[PDB]
């Protein structure tokens, strides 16, 4: 009944030391029922990462609508969108369906290329920006991941160390969510080089 | 009470040629001079401001107009077709690019849309085309300095530096020999003046001449503090004293 | 030679109906004059009733716009309300929407857009008048402001319209050469009507008895006309001295 | 000349040229005769065929119980104004309970035809129209001209040769108005109010067109063998 | 040339030539005139008698505007009635909005900037009426005239029409003769007076004279035709004016 | 949230917390509820945060084109009336509460806007589940002509009573100044009550600590090109 | 919206803009239709004057409206493309509600009458096009040849030809097509619609194309060495 | 009314003709000559610029080639202003199908869209055409390398070289004559700079005034390069040809 936790599943950013880290887990149910687990849910336009959690439809959606967008932008500024200009306009268009919102919880991640700064930021499924320092967490865990990453977290972790920490906050917090698990990823992100890491965890 | 006037008002002639367009452009050589040149630490743009009448207050005529903080605008030709080209060029920054990138855009993009704007007066239905040529000059963090011609037809060229109107044709020669690309700011500024002087007949000074530039980043101008990353505008009009102090160096 | 019957180009470049929309202008053959003072702006307008059958007090091209501006014009009555009644909505929804008066030159500019919309529009006529907005701006202090078919507008100094607009304006440039300053330097607005109506007498070298004038004056929080023994009290006082 | 090409546009001298060409429309068409008295008040129409074989287009069109018209000029532009007074007179009865004043759908008629006459891309109708009534002030007459122009009249006549008609009518004027509870007396001076202006042909059992309505008469209409009687 | 084959084209000149061809119609109507009396205004017009069959009295051609106002016009009969009908329009939305009627220099402009909007398209076409009209409200008393052009003034005494020239010159006597003003029954009766005279002009077909007045004494204010006896009265003197 | 905002003698001075909160939960430790409308315009925001930033922005786009149509400094009249009728049209929909305040030719205002469109006129003023502890602190201390240093003192005290006393607020507080004659200063994060303190242990993992299932480099370039 | 009356009557009782449409087909490359026994054939021009063409992606003249039912034209290619576009949507529609694929007269009469309604509505000029529409009915084996024109007429045809020297190839056909015996097999039907191409065309193999339509669905086009075997058949038995 | 002042933009000649399409055409036939040439392992642009100016700012300009997406690449002759409203249509519509379909959009089915916008103006709304010919050179999956035009009229076809704008009837005689099959990318581009060197109204050709551009299949590991030339790189590319 309620739209955010019908599907289930987690989103997760850090940032760290010239890094920035965000994470999925793969899990895609309709309730109880497990469906798929590979359904990811960070993907990326250019250089800036996008991960989207909550009613899969609209993560879908969301991410077909910002690849059109930002495809647009790149042809007319001849230049790929930076993460603090792709904030704005991830905001600009969840705020414009004010009245029917995607239900959504959106989590930008990236290194500005001109400036170097690593740069994360989350958003409420109506626009609203939380820019984070730290850390940003998203979906059916959210709880969960607040209690993991404020322990766990400590500022300008190495790109390896940035990963263990990342991997236990979501791991941990996905076990003890029903809706959530069945598999993860891990971006690890850096200036002009991103790792990916599919997580082995407990498939229940 | 119907708006009938649902046909092109420019059409093509026989000879291939836009009418309209061509005669919009014969309004723009009538206009007063106008220029800019492009330095490599900025921009400036010029004109005479030919007042009317000596009982007119020529400092309320704004020739030169702030569009966005790091982009300004000058014309040649018909003033109230530019005044509105403004006001639309002010607000499509904010519509179709502010309020959805959370900045102002960039000089290029910007100048496109104002290109478009003047493009659809030369094929919508029942209206003539804008009679006036832009200069505008601005700065981003991507592109840097560029300055920009827009002509009637909503063609808009990049300049190093350029002229449109009266004496056009003399002023770009004077631009040709003077111009390079290792200009400072100031250069710019004193051959912006010298070239202007050749197309103005009576009295040269700060009071008959406007002249702004796209420069360094002025926090001074922009009203508040608090926030590092807003450094302010980088758009700045010459006072009427600032000029007539670079005409005693002239 | 359709390019002569609607507003698009000739080949000079030109707006044939722009051009004869202002010849429109003076068809009333009336002078109109408009001046500052300190802590006013003072508009005066010659008067002419031909008619015997007209009733003199609806003679008039002076306009309350809002209660801060009054509007002359210069053109034919019909096109003159049309520009007046515009002005007077657009100043009340100003008002309404943004929380405070609007100001002289504002009005001006935006009547100005209106009359460029008709010179760029075929299906629009521009209307046959010049609007000569007058206030004392809370910001700006005492303001002329004058709009005209081609959607052109400026500040004012002084100013004046029609068509002997030329002897009237080099008599008020030569005095504004000699006082070398901006405005009428006076004190009551009574003074500067005077000022207004005499040197309009000096330029047109005609006499003026209380009906043949009109006059308006902006004061701070008002714009007002005088009534016919207003001016001829103004009118007695010019003769005394 | 140079001012006739739309409606929208005078001529020099002040005149509206394609009204005047529409009303030309009208001449050409076949005469109509409307008189009256203060009971009854009666249309006689001139019908006109083709040729042999075709029919006689009818003139005559009922509005409601208590009025309607005869036209002459274009018949589907008739077609196009009854139509609209019989709206505005079921109208009248289904909002008020109130059956329409003869006089104000003149006014109706003379507001629907001007509309035309001021716009751009219309036309004038092609058409004029005598329509009669009897309402709560009794018998009238009217003669609807598509310049605009209504008028209340006793007598008159539209189309082709109609001037006999209406020299006639002025001449008998103080004699047909007289002719009260007598609906077949009245019929009569109408129907040789039409003859004035025949030439060449007469009036046969399918060319003539007469209807009536008065004090206890309901609009009716008599065609074919129901007008022998009169000829 | 080629200036006066549409509306709103302004000639040379500065003139619209449209407009004035209007003016030509009006000029080839029927004579009309309004007086303005001390508490009140009268309005009087010509109806020529084409032909007896034309029924006395019913061709009204003076109309009222809410209940307060009279209107008048010369020239293409049909264009009046639609001014008319925008004019009570207007008059209705004031009052729904304002409560008190409309005022007559409110009305006055209402119709003036309506007439003045078909100058302003070559799409429409101009009023082919000049406009007399005008009533009594909380200020008094009003008189009106309303050009093709969309020009409007307040008048002492107005007329228009083929017999304007003749009129107005009545009219003229009548106001320097009369500076502390006119009553509104003998308003009446120098209306009457006014028609006969300029009937000199349209001498050819005789007429039907037709009188209406509004007179804060006389009717309460309010619009109303002069009938019967009074009517009658106002004949006589003119026709023993013009003998 | 916590905001508030109060006049002294020739100025106008805003105050607002640091926390925003989703149900019982702390999203944001450091929000910015001062938002900016004009060089001397402000307004604090409470009430759904995301419609208290995006209308406040909308009317300052707004405000901005306005001001270079009419080449005149903003009034804070201008900003509140544009508010109000923006807010009135939407019944509520729009859960922003805001206090305005500014500084302009006509002088200093102070401003409070209600999600429905209704706007009050006062020289102290709170909004947010904290203004009963902030307007608690404001009608005990505050007087006629404060001076800037008092009257940041109260604006600071009357948040800082929002943030102990209430758990829909925390964290800092930002605080801006705007001043008749001088350019308005913003304070962000002026105190800092609520630093977390340090923590027991290092969590920090020995690496290989997770177990990994594949790897693989993202091409995040345009084109690799021959 | 632009509502200006384009296609009116002249003193003469003639439309000039739909006749004018007629001189855009007179000017368009020649198209011919030919029915057989069992089948149907669709020859075009393609002028030679345009060399260096990639003919695997440029527009082909024969243009398929269901896997039944075909379109040939001659005129504007641009305007063609509209009502090809049109009969198509059209044809999955009435699959869609009659659970039945068009008849060829069906399919015919709904671009017939697209063509009219451009000759009589505001703002528009009519289209430029003739176009040859062939085929078989659902479970039919009786060949379909129909031919529409500017005006919105349209009309069965044993054999037609459209477009420049059409006048030319008709005069041939109307010598050569034998009613009472049209021609048997699928061979002979494609012989007679290059012969009388071959009239116009003069030139080799490149100019013509060749579309046999067959009952069931069975549409090929031919290639440029199927139909210049047909060619040099021709020529070899005209050398006698 | 206003039907006085109606040019009629949307009529046939007596001839059967678009008046205003044939116009335009005149129109294009006096722009800086635009040429295409399709090779087995590319596609070349090559286009003349119109407006010698030494103070025009060529690194940052861009009046004939211009970017759809990644695939797809147009060079222009005409109007540029009546260029950029249709390109930054066709931008659309490609990204439409890709959101639409999750693949990119095959070459033919955007030149179709946007030649079907050109008819809609010649056919209907009174408003004039388009005055703008299109070079569109495009790779897809399905057909690869494609080349085609389209002009005023709305009217597309697919070539393997081609010109548009001014001496286009020099110019195709020229390609006529050197074109073959089995052809390079780099002697396409040649072949390009040696047809537009020939038809230039100009007294030599220059870097300064040529934008240049390459589609090749000769991407890292099997994708496709869109390549616009840099000033710097179309002055070697000159010198290496020989006409410098
Ligand atoms: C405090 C308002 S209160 C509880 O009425 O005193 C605060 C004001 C605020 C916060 C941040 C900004 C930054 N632009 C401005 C103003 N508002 C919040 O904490 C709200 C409180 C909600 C409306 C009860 N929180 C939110 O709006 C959050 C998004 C935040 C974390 C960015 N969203 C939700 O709570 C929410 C809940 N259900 C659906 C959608 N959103
Ligand atoms: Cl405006
Ligand atoms: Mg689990
Ligand atoms: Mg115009």
């Amino acid at each position: 009944s309620d739209p955010s936790s019908i599907n289930g599943g987690i989103v997760v950013a850090m940032t760290g030391k010239d890094c920035v880290a965000i994470a999925c887990d793969l899990r895609l149910g309709s309730q109880s029922l497990g469906v798929s687990n590979k359904f990811e849910k960070i993907f990326h336009y250019g250089h800036v990462f996008l991960g989207i959690t909550g009613l899969a439809t609209d993560v879908t959606t969301l991410n077909e609508m910002f690849r059109y967008k930002t495809n647009l932008y790149k042809l007319k500024e001849e230049r790929a969108i930076e993460p603090e200009t792709f904030t704005q306009l991830v905001s600009s268009s969840l705020y414009e369906r004010r009245f029917g919102p995607y239900f959504v919880g959106p989590v930008v991640a990236g290194i500005n290329s001109k400036s170097g700064k690593p740069f994360i930021a989350g958003f409420d499924l109506i626009g609203c920006i939380d820019e984070a320092k730290d850390f940003i967490v998203s979906g059916t865990a959210s709880d969960q991941l607040f209690g993991m990453c404020e322990s766990l977290y400590e500022p300008n972790l190495e790109p390896e160390d940035l990963f263990e920490t990342i991997s236990q906050a979501l791991l941990n917090a996905a076990d003890r969510d029903a809706l959530s698990g069945w598999g993860a990823v891990v971006y690890i992100i850096k200036k002009d080089e991103v790792v990916k890491r599919y997580l082995k965890m407990r498939q229940d | 009470m119907t708006d009938r006037y649902s046909f092109s008002l420019t059409t093509f002639s026989p000879s291939g040629k836009l009418g309209q367009i061509d005669y919009a452009l014969t309004a723009v050589k009538q206009g007063v001079t106008s220029l800019g040149i492009k330095a490599t630490n900025g921009v400036v743009i010029a004109t005479e401001k030919k007042s009317s009448s000596p009982l007119a207050m020529s400092e309320t005529l704004s020739k030169v107009s702030l569009l966005t903080p790091d982009i300004g605008a000058v014309y040649s030709g018909m003033g109230p077709d530019y005044r509105v080209l403004v006001d639309k060029s002010r607000k499509v920054a904010h519509t179709s690019y502010k309020r959805i990138y959370g900045e102002y855009p960039p000089t290029k993009l910007l100048v496109s849309e104002v290109a478009k704007i003047m493009q659809e007066a030369t094929q919508s239905g029942g209206v003539r085309p804008f009679g006036v040529s832009l200069l505008i000059a601005g700065h981003d963090e991507f592109n840097g300095f560029s300055l920009y011609q827009v002509d009637p037809s909503g063609s808009y060229f990049p300049w190093k530096a350029t002229a449109i109107g009266k004496g056009s044709v003399a002023a770009k020669t004077f631009l040709e020999k003077r111009w390079n690309d290792e200009l400072e700011l100031e250069d710019a500024i004193h051959i912006a003046l010298l070239t202007l002087k050749e197309s103005v007949e009576g009295e040269f000074n700060g009071d008959t001449i406007e002249l702004a530039i796209i420069g360094d980043e002025n926090p001074d101008l922009l009203g508040y503090t608090g926030i590092p990353t807003d450094k302010g505008p980088r758009f700045r009009k010459l006072t009427s004293q600032e000029i007539n102090d670079r005409l005693e160096a002239l | 030679g359709y390019d002569r019957h609607i507003t698009i180009f000739s080949p000079e470049g030109r707006l044939y109906q722009v051009e004869y929309a202002f010849k429109a202008t003076n068809q009333t053959n009336i002078n109109s004059l408009a001046v500052r003072g300190k802590d006013c702006t003072v508009v005066i307008s010659q008067k002419k009733v031909p008619d015997k059958l007209l009733d003199p007090t609806t003679v008039s091209y002076i306009f309350c716009i809002s209660r801060t501006i009054g509007m002359v014009v210069n053109g034919p009555i019909p096109d003159a309300r049309n520009a007046a009644l515009r002005a007077k909505a657009e100043a009340a929804e100003f008002r309404y929407k943004y929380g405070y008066d609007m100001p002289c030159d504002v009005l001006a500019k935006r009547m100005a857009n209106l009359s460029q919309i008709y010179t760029q529009r075929a299906y629009m006529r521009p209307l046959g008048v010049i609007l000569t907005f007058v206030s004392v701006d809370e910001e700006l202090g005492p303001s002329i402001y004058k709009t005209d078919p081609a959607g052109y507008y400026v500040g004012y100094k002084a100013t004046a319209t029609g068509p002997k607009q030329q002897e009237i304006t080099t008599n008020l440039e030569n005095h504004f050469k000699k006082s070398k300053i901006d405005h009428i330097n006076e004190e009551s607005w009574e003074k500067v009507v005077e000022f207004a109506i005499t040197h309009m007498i000096d330029a047109l070298g005609t006499e003026f008895s209380k009906n043949d004038l009109e006059v308006g004056v902006a004061t701070k929080d008002k714009f007002f006309t005088l009534s016919a023994e207003n001016i001829e009290e103004r009118l007695v006082a010019i003769a005394e001295q | 000349n140079n001012y006739d090409g739309d409606t929208v546009t005078f001529s020099p001298t002040g005149r509206l040229f394609q009204v005047e060409y529409a009303l030309e429309a009208i001449k050409q068409g076949s005469v109509t005769v409307g008189l009256r008295s203060n009971t009854h008040a009666v249309l006689v129409a001139l019908k006109r065929n083709a040729d042999e074989l075709s029919s006689y287009q009818k003139k005559i069109i009922k509005c409601d119980e208590h009025m309607g018209l005869s036209l002459a000029g274009l018949a589907p532009d008739a077609r196009v104004l009854s139509n609209y007074l019989r709206q505005q007179c079921n109208y009248s009865s289904l909002v008020f309970n109130r059956k329409l004043a003869v006089e104000r759908a003149g006014h109706l008629l003379c507001d629907k035809a001007q509309k035309n006459t001021q716009s751009y891309g219309g036309r004038p109708y092609g058409v004029g129209l005598l329509i009669i009534g009897y309402d709560k002030s009794g018998a009238h007459l009217l003669e609807f001209q598509p310049s605009g122009n209504v008028t209340e009249l006793y007598g008159t006549a539209i189309g082709a040769r109609s001037q006999g008609a209406k020299t006639y009518l002025e001449r008998t004027l103080d004699t047909f108005i007289k002719i009260d509870g007598n609906p077949d007396e009245l019929i009569k001076a109408g129907v040789e109010a039409i003859s004035q202006s025949l030439r060449d042909e007469s009036l046969t059992v399918d060319n003539l067109s007469i209807a009536i309505v008065g004090k206890d008469t309901p609009f009716t209409i008599y065609d074919g063998e129901a007008v022998a009687k009169y000829i | 040339t080629g200036y006066d084959l549409s509306n709103s084209v302004f000639s040379p000149d500065g003139r619209n030539f449209q407009v004035e061809y209007a003016v030509k119609a009006v000029e080839n109507g029927t004579t009309s005139i309004g007086i303005k009396c001390n508490d009140g205004v009268v309005f009087a017009v010509e109806k020529l008698i084409t032909s007896k069959l034309l029924v006395p009295q019913k061709n009204v051609k003076i109309q009222v505007v809410d209940r307060h106002i009279g209107c008048v016009y010369s020239g293409l009969i049909p264009d009046g009635r639609h001014l008319v009908n925008r004019g009570r329009e207007e008059a209705a939305s004031f009052k729904k909005l304002y409560k008190t009627p409309i005022p007559i220099p409110a009305f006055a402009d209402r119709l003036g900037q309506y007439v003045q909007a078909h100058t302003l398209y070559n799409s429409v076409r101009p009023f082919g009426v000049s406009t007399i009209f005008g009533g009594v409200d909380k200020n008094g008393a009003h008189l009106y005239m309303l050009e093709p052009s969309g020009s409007y003034w307040g008048y002492k005494g107005a007329a228009t029409g083929k017999g304007r020239q003749s009129a107005k010159a009545e009219l003229e006597k009548l106001v320097d003769h009369h500076p502390e003003g006119l009553s509104a029954r003998e308003a009446v009766k120098q209306a009457a007076k006014i028609i006969y005279l300029a009937h000199e002009d349209n001498k050819e077909k005789d007429f039907e004279l037709e009188i209406s007045w509004c007179s804060l004494s006389e009717t309460n204010g309010l619009h109303k035709f002069v009938k019967g006896d009074l009517l009658q009265e106002a004949i006589d003197f003119a026709q023993k004016e013009i003998n | 949230t916590t905001i508030a905002g109060l006049v002294f003698q020739d100025g106008v001075i805003l105050g607002a917390d640091t926390r925003a909160t989703n149900d019982s939960v702390v999203a944001d430790k450091s929000c910015e509820k001062i938002h900016f409308i004009a060089p001397k315009i402000y307004c604090c925001g409470a009430g759904v945060a995301a419609d208290a930033e995006a209308v406040t922005q909308l009317i300052g786009s707004n405000i901005e084109l306005h001001s270079l149509y009419t080449s005149r400094e903003p009034r804070v009249v201008s900003a509140l009336q544009m508010l109000k009728q923006h807010l009135f049209k939407y019944q509520g929909h729009i859960g922003a509460y805001l206090i305005v305040a500014g500084v302009d030719p006509t002088g200093s205002h102070l401003f409070s806007i209600h999600a429905h469109g209704s706007t009050d006129v006062g020289y102290y003023l709170s909004l947010g589940s904290g203004s009963l502890a902030a307007m608690a602190v404001l009608e005990s201390h505050w007087k006629q002509d404060l001076t800037k240093e008092e009257a940041i003192k109260l604006a600071s005290d009357a948040i800082q009573a929002g943030i102990w006393n209430d758990l829909g607020s925390g964290s800092n507080v930002d605080v801006c100044v705007m001043e008749i004659g001088k350019d308005a200063e913003y304070l962000r994060n002026y105190l800092t009550p609520n630093v977390r303190e340090e923590k027991q242990k290092s969590y920090k993992f020995p690496r290989g600590t997770t177990a990994v299932l594949k790897e693989s480099i993202v091409n995040i370039c345009d084109i690799q090109e021959e | 919206g632009y509502d200006r009356a384009l296609s009116i009557f002249s003193p003469d009782g003639h439309i000039f803009q739909v006749e004018y449409a007629l001189e855009a087909v007179k000017r368009g490359t020649c198209a011919v239709g030919v029915k057989g026994k069992n089948c149907v054939v669709l020859g075009c021009e393609r002028r030679s004057t345009l060399k260096l063409q990639d003919t695997r992606i440029t527009p082909s003249k024969v243009s398929k409206i269901d896997s039944h039912v075909v379109l040939s034209f001659s005129g504007l290619n641009a305007d063609s493309r509209i009502l090809i576009e049109k009969a198509r949507v059209e044809a999955q529609s009435h699959r869609l509600t009659l659970e039945d694929p068009v008849t060829v007269e069906y399919l015919t009469r709904y671009v017939a009458g697209v063509q009219q309604r451009y000759t009589q509505s505001g703002g528009v000029r009519p289209f430029g096009v003739s176009t040859l529409i062939a085929g078989f009915d659902p479970r039919d084996d009786e060949p379909k040849l129909y031919q529409t024109e500017p005006s919105g007429i349209y009309s069965s045809w044993s054999a037609q030809t459209i477009g420049r020297n059409s006048k030319t190839v008709r005069e041939f056909l109307e010598k050569n097509y034998d009613r009472k015996e049209p021609p048997a097999t699928v061979e002979e039907c494609v012989k007679l619609t290059v012969r009388s191409l071959l009239e116009v065309v003069q030139t080799g193999a490149k100019n013509i194309e060749i579309t046999v339509v067959k009952p069931d669905s069975d549409i090929v086009a031919l290639s440029s060495e199927e139909i210049n075997q047909y060619v040099t058949q021709i020529e070899q038995e005209k050398q006698e | 009314g206003s039907r006085r002042y109606d040019s009629r933009t949307t009529i046939f000649s007596p001839e059967g003709r678009l008046y205003q399409v044939e116009y335009a055409l005149e129109s294009i036939s006096h722009a800086g000559t635009a040429i295409g040439i399709m090779a087995s392992d590319g596609i070349v642009l090559a286009a003349e610029r119109k407006v010698t100016s030494t103070l025009l700012e060529q690194d940052t300009s861009t009046e004939k080639l211009y970017k759809l997406n990644d695939k797809i690449a147009v060079a222009v002759a005409g109007l540029t202003a009546d260029a950029e409203i249709l390109i930054n249509t066709a931008r659309i519509h490609a990204q439409n199908y890709l959101k639409t379909y999750n693949e990119d959009i095959p070459v033919e089915i955007l030149v179709r869209r946007l030649s079907d916008i050109k008819q809609g103006y010649t056919q209907h709304g009174g408003l004039r055409p388009f005055g703008v010919s299109f070079i569109y050179a495009g790779y897809d999956d399905r057909y690869g390398y494609q080349l085609y035009t389209s002009n005023p009229s709305g009217n597309y076809t697919g070539w393997k070289a081609i010109s548009v704008g001014a001496n286009t009837s020099a110019a195709q005689t020229l390609l006529q004559m050197d074109y073959k099959d089995d052809m390079k990318v780099d002697d396409a581009i040649e072949l390009a700079l040696k047809t537009l060197s020939k038809t230039t109204d100009s007294s030599a050709l220059t870097y300064d005034r040529l934008e240049f551009a390459t589609i090749r299949k000769g991407a890292n590991d099997g994708e496709v390069y869109q390549k616009i030339f840099k000033p710097q790189e179309i002055k070697d590319i000159l010198v290496k040809t020989g006409i410098t």
